[PDB]
């Protein structure tokens, strides 16, 4: 079939209409980054001669091959460190969480570390670590941070923020109330924290659905980690290729390099080790290339992590869809293998209705206009409300300010403006 | 380091120099136990050759086979070899040897040899052109001449039982039309049960132990153990994905073995700069310390560096968490990295920290923008 | 008279032993789901080109089927290749015997060796001259035509015999129907388990789903 | 060791030119690494075997060159795209964005030039000295709820 | 002129292109640049070299 592009939707446009959400839900989504990559390191003499004195030197004709290549994966494997420490390593102090989560009914339970694992890990980061899973001179050099150690800086990132918001990242860590905190994230977003302030408690609800549904999903689709899996792949698909490269005969009597010497004298065994020798080289500079350009890849997502973190994490974005869809409140970061998880709260209006409106307002022959929001009218009386949430207020001179006379604002209307 | 790096200051840090490797203690030779010597003396001290259209082919199996008396014998007026070296044919062993005897011109020798066209290499007898073996050639002028009609001539190693059959006459009078008895000795290498196997003394099999071993020709090195894979009982060898030998069967006793390659890692220094101190602190990478103020890591066994219970930043990174400094008298030292200090916030539900300052503070960050704008003439560089 | 092979005629194709592993192999295999002539040992045995190679396969009841003829002529003009199961004895002759116009058993030799409810798979080729022998015994419980399943066959004899073998004709024991394919140099990608028992095979050709 | 990365690409593309100069002096299996003195010592049938081992040898040493010079160029880029984005969200500007323009809260930004690179100096305003206070999410003055 | 990197990856591309079809009429050293000729005028022993 052809496929379809997504369901129509024709907008009910007019030159005085507007539609006004009155309710809302918050929505946490999950976005998966890749951080870091397997630091591998091949040792090139003895994958290519492995254990032959004639084949090393017949090897040494080739001049800093080996040397170069050995170089490389070295920069590789050091640059790995690198961006896993630039992602991860952005605050100062290790931060704790208070013994007691009285978070005015945000339940955080279920992202916060669980002292009972034997390694502090949260029952998301648990799920996600789940989730996601030779004698030739190929080994692999360990990580410089061990798992324990990048839970303990996501728990210190989780506790700076719940307890802190933004100040930690800013300078110092200041203590605030969590419902204080999502009144400023409110504010934030353009939604009076008069609106936090009176639907706490079903905030607080919808943000433990959310945390639930985000169990839900992480415990039931196993494709949801994507990229982070698909690196892994790659570099196991990499590493196979560059194993079974060495059965090849690349034009030699055999594949074995033992078999060719105990066959042969020097004089054309040495024919035969070059063809091996070209054949292996030409499977190790093609590897090392292929892991230059997926490493610079690797790099590139880490600096987007990074900068995730900084910008979403340790503080707010006005950035649209950088920090999920909707209105960014805030994330949380999660540890996985070779990655890292943001759980991007957002702000997404649901429920609207259509009002008259009117860009401004006439009293005694001048034009009034909104200080903050929008003029609406239900039918027969108009009242200014916020943009972002349905809340009309009458018109006074403390929402509205004069310029000029209505002789020049095109669709300005008749009403009255309340003097206190 | 100071040759691996090229120079001869040492900055600080840690450095991937060499490569630890165990080293076999003893060399395991081993054959199947058959004292038959192989009859090439009624190949080649035979009465009559026959003729080149109706060679026979003689069989060589379950015997040992002396090619050195071969090689050494001055009666061969050639003896060349195109799969194997001549000198290799005693350690070297085939699970058969096929043995082409017939006579054959002056002239048309150097047609009998892999690759080779011609009125005799293409018609009367061909071989292929990935043979492995050897051609004996030696005059028989004085055995075979007479005038001797009794040899004719007419896909590989085809036996072809105005006519296409012609004869020559051999006389003594006729060197390049006189008889020459040549022999093939054809060698398959196919990884089989082996019957054919030179004159070397086998020896005792060491278990558990860095070998260099020697199975019926297979040679390599490795330990070896008592291993639970059923072979099957025309399974002799066994191999791993990378077409390395994984395990074999003893010729002489029918048990398994475990082939593993013997211990082997990078060797990593980690060292203060030598501007500070010439003290280094080796890391084994990927090692027990079994084979190599011994300190063992996940990362490999770490020695000449003292643990240390305090943490501090991390200031030489070994791996798994582990750090390494040159810290005091002064000695190298080494710690788990620490994270940071630990900072509890005083949190509650009515109480907020409020800034009454503030600090101007100037940072600096570098980027790069450009490189370099080298270019290289190909030609001239290649072929100046 | 025609069947189904199924996925019968899957043998060891060489003496080194593999574990765990997908190894993809050039050699000649039997098609998946090809035809094999039947024949009918009731109440018929031609002589069978051999052309590239032979898989044999018979359904026992009281071991009527006992032997075997290989050659090119088969009237003692041309080396034989014969093998007799009697009684407890494996005989197998490589002599020019001269053989009847209907050859069957009552109830320069070069070489000789002597030592419904059976399924008995054989498979026959010639390489460089060398004559090989794959089989597996494994007991069933059915007579209409051969069981559906997987078995793989595993070599017991390897002769130099050195023989042109270009037809053969099946040896009776008359006082048990047997199956007739053919090999072709077929890709197969066979399943080593943990044992080394190849326990599945996909063919390369067979359709677009094992491509 | 301040300025570090900036250092780093130099070193790199100084270590490259050494190592394809170095590559000058190897074999490949050649008799001799002069082509002039293979030349002067061979006639042509056999000079040709010699200098198509070196000029395979030597071309693919330049390939290998040529490909890290494209992938180093590569990460030059985008640091270079980085460069442009800081200075005009940074210093033709003010952002908004955390730790973009250095730890704390940004004011204004000064470029200064750096060996192939550019300089930053990212001018924040820190925090610094707290109190701690008691706080309430609104007050009641009539029965009505005042939010700041 | 106004579209540029946009032009500037198709001309990219097609000249990679342009460069992989005209290596195919290169010798590297062989006697000649078509298969086919090579393969009706020598036996395997040195058709393969
Ligand atoms: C805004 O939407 C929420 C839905 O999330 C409404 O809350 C629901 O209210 C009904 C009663 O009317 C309850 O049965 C549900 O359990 C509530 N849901 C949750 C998640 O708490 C809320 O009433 C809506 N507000 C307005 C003004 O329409
Ligand atoms: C936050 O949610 C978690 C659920 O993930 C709550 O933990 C559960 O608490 C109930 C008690 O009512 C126990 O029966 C469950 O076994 C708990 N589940 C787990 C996974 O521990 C937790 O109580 C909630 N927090 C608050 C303050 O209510
Ligand atoms: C538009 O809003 C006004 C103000 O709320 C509504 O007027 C009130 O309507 C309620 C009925 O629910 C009465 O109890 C109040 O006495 C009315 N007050 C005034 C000042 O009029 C009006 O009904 C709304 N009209 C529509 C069409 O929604
Ligand atoms: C809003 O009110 C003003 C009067 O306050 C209206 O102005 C009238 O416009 C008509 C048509 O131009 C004139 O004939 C009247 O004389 C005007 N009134 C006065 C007092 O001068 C204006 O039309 C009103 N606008 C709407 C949209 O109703
Ligand atoms: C950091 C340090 O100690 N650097 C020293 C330097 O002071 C001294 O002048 C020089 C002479 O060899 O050696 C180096
Ligand atoms: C019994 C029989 O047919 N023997 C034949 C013999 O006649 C023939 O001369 C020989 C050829 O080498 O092969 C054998
Ligand atoms: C038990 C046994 O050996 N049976 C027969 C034997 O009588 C016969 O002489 C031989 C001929 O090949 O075949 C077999
Ligand atoms: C506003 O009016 C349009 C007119 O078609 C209607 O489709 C739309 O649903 C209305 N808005 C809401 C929120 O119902
Ligand atoms: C809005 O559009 C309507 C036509 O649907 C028109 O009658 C009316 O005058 C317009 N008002 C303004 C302010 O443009
Ligand atoms: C053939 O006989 C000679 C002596 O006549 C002997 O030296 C030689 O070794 C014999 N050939 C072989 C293969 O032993
Ligand atoms: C080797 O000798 C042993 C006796 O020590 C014997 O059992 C074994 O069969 C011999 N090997 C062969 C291949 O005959
Ligand atoms: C080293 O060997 C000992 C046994 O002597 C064992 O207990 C230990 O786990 C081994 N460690 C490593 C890293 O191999
Ligand atoms: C660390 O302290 C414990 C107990 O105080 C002791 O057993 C251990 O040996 C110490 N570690 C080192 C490296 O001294
Ligand atoms: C096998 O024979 C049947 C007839 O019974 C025929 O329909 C089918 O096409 C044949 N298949 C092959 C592969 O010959
Ligand atoms: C392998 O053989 C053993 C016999 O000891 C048996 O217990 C086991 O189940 C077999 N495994 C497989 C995978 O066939
Ligand atoms: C606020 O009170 C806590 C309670 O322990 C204390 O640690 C903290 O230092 C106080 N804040 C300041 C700015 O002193």
């Amino acid at each position: 079939y052809t496929m379809s592009l997504g369901a129509e939707n024709s907008v009910a446009y007019s030159n005085n209409s507007i539609a006004i959400p009155t309710n809302f839900t918050i929505s946490v989504t999950t976005e998966i980054l890749p951080v870091s990559m397997t630091k591998t390191s091949v040792d090139c003499t003895m994958y290519i001669c492995g254990d032959s004195t004639e084949c090393s030197n017949l090897l040494l004709q080739y001049g800093s091959f080996c040397t170069q290549l050995n170089r490389a994966l070295t920069g590789i494997a050091v640059e790995q460190d690198k961006n896993t420490q630039e992602v991860f390593a952005q605050v100062k102090q290790i931060y704790k969480t208070p013994p007691i989560k009285d978070f005015g009914g945000f339940n955080f339970s279920q992202i916060l570390p669980d002292p009972s694992k034997p390694s502090k890990r949260s029952f998301i980061e648990d799920l996600l670590f789940n989730k996601v899973t030779k004698f030739n001179g190929l080994t692999v050099l360990p990580p410089l941070l061990t798992d324990e150690m990048i839970a303990q800086y996501t728990s210190a990132l989780l506790a700076g923020t719940i307890t802190s918001g933004w100040t930690f990242g800013a300078g110092a860590a200041l203590q605030i109330p969590f419902a204080m905190q999502m009144a400023y994230r409110f504010n934030g977003i353009g939604v009076t924290q008069n609106v936090l302030y009176e639907n706490q408690k079903l905030i607080a609800n919808q943000f433990n659905s959310a945390i639930g549904k985000i169990q839900d999903s992480l415990s039931s689709t196993a494709s949801a980690l994507g990229k982070l899996q698909d690196v892994v792949n790659q570099n196991a698909q990499a590493l196979n290729t560059l194993v079974k490269q060495l059965s090849s005969n690349f034009g030699a009597i055999s594949s074995v390099l033992n078999d060719i010497l105990s066959r042969l004298d020097p004089p054309e065994a040495e024919v035969q080790i070059d063809r091996l020798i070209t054949g292996r080289l030409q499977s190790l500079q093609t590897y090392v290339t292929q892991q230059l350009i997926r490493a610079a890849e690797i790099r590139a997502s880490a600096n987007l992590a990074a900068t995730k973190m900084s910008e979403c994490v340790l503080g707010q974005s006005k950035r649209v869809d950088f920090c999920g869809k909707g209105y960014h409140l805030m994330s949380f970061p999660q540890s996985a293998p070779h990655g890292v998880v943001f759980l991007h709260v957002t702000y997404v209006p649901a429920q609207e209705k259509n009002f008259t409106t009117a860009p401004a307002i006439c009293h005694d022959g001048k034009a009034h206009f909104p200080r903050e929001g929008v003029f609406v009218s239900n039918g027969t009386h108009w009242f200014v409300t916020q943009r972002n949430f349905y809340e009309p207020q009458i018109i006074t001179t403390d929402n509205t300010f004069v310029s000029g006379n209505c002789d020049v604002v095109i669709g300005i209307v008749n009403n009255t403006v309340y003097d206190p | 380091t100071k040759c691996t790096l090229k120079s001869f200051t040492v900055e600080k840090g840690i450095y991937q120099t060499s490569n630890f490797r165990v080293q076999p203690t003893e060399s395991i030779v081993r054959f199947p136990n058959i004292t038959n010597l192989c009859p090439f003396g009624e190949v080649f001290n035979a009465t009559r050759f026959a003729s080149v259209y109706a060679w026979n082919r003689k069989r060589i199996s379950n015997c040992v086979a002396d090619y050195s008396v071969l090689y050494n014998s001055a009666s061969f007026s050639t003896f060349k070899c195109y799969g194997v070296s001549p000198t290799k044919l005693n350690d070297l062993c085939f699970t058969n040897v096929y043995a082409d005897s017939f006579v054959i011109r002056g002239d048309e020798v150097r047609q009998i040899a892999p690759g080779q066209t011609g009125k005799i290499a293409d018609y009367n007898y061909k071989l292929p052109d990935d043979f492995t073996g050897c051609v004996i050639a030696w005059n028989s002028n004085n055995l075979d001449s007479k005038g001797n009609y009794n040899y004719l001539y007419r896909k590989p190693f085809e036996r072809d039982i105005y006519f296409p059959l012609q004869s020559y006459g051999f006389q003594p009078t006729n060197v390049g039309y006189q008889p020459y008895r040549v022999v093939v000795l054809s060698f398959e290498l196919l990884h089989a049960p082996a019957t054919v196997c030179g004159p070397k003394k086998s020896t005792n099999l060491v278990k558990n132990k860095c070998v260099n071993f020697n199975f019926n020709g297979l040679t390599g090195t490795g330990v070896l153990t008592e291993s639970n894979k059923k072979f099957l009982p025309f399974q002799q060898f066994g191999r791993d994905i990378a077409d390395t030998t994984d395990a074999v069967r003893d010729p002489q006793t029918l048990e398994i073995l475990d082939i593993t390659p013997c211990s082997f890692g990078g060797v990593s220094v980690i060292t203060p700069g030598t501007n500070t101190s010439n003290q280094v602190a080796v890391l084994y990478q990927d090692v027990n310390c079994t084979e190599v103020n011994v300190f063992q890591t996940r990362a490999g066994c770490l020695i000449g560096a003292e643990h240390v219970n305090n943490s501090y930043e991390c200031d030489i990174p070994i791996g798994a968490g582990i750090c390494a400094s040159y810290q005091t008298s002064q000695s190298i030292i080494a710690y788990t990295m620490s994270l940071g200090a630990e900072n509890s916030v005083a949190y509650s539900n009515n109480s907020i920290a409020i800034p009454t300052n503030f600090t101007i503070s100037v940072t600096t960050e570098i980027l790069p923008v450009s490189m370099t704008k080298t270019s290289v003439d190909c030609t001239m560089y290649i072929c100046g | 008279a025609y069947t189904n092979s199924f996925t019968r005629g899957v043998y060891y194709p060489d003496k080194v032993f593999r574990s765990s592993v997908l190894h993809s192999t050039q050699d000649l295999f039997l098609p998946f789901f090809s035809n094999v002539t039947w024949f009918h040992a009731i109440h018929d045995n031609p002589v069978l080109p051999f052309n590239d190679g032979v898989y044999f396969a018979s359904t026992e009841k009281s071991n009527i089927i006992r032997g075997w003829i290989f050659g090119t002529t088969l009237d003692s003009k041309t080396q034989s290749l014969l093998i007799v199961n009697n009684a407890t004895n494996v005989v197998i002759k490589v002599c020019e015997f001269q053989f009847c116009n209907d050859p069957f058993l009552g109830v320069n030799c070069t070489f000789e060796y002597v030592s419904f409810k059976n399924l008995r798979e054989f498979v026959f080729k010639n390489i460089d001259g060398y004559f090989k022998i794959y089989s597996k015994h494994t007991p069933i419980n059915l007579v209409r035509d051969l069981p559906q399943g997987f078995s793989a066959l595993e070599p017991l004899v390897d002769l130099p015999i050195g023989i042109n073998i270009t037809r053969f004709q099946t040896l009776l024991a008359l006082h048990a129907a047997y199956y007739v394919g053919y090999l072709q140099p077929r890709t197969f990608l066979l399943k080593y388990n943990e044992n080394g028992t190849i326990t599945d095979a996909v063919d390369c050709a067979l359709d677009p789903l094992s491509e």
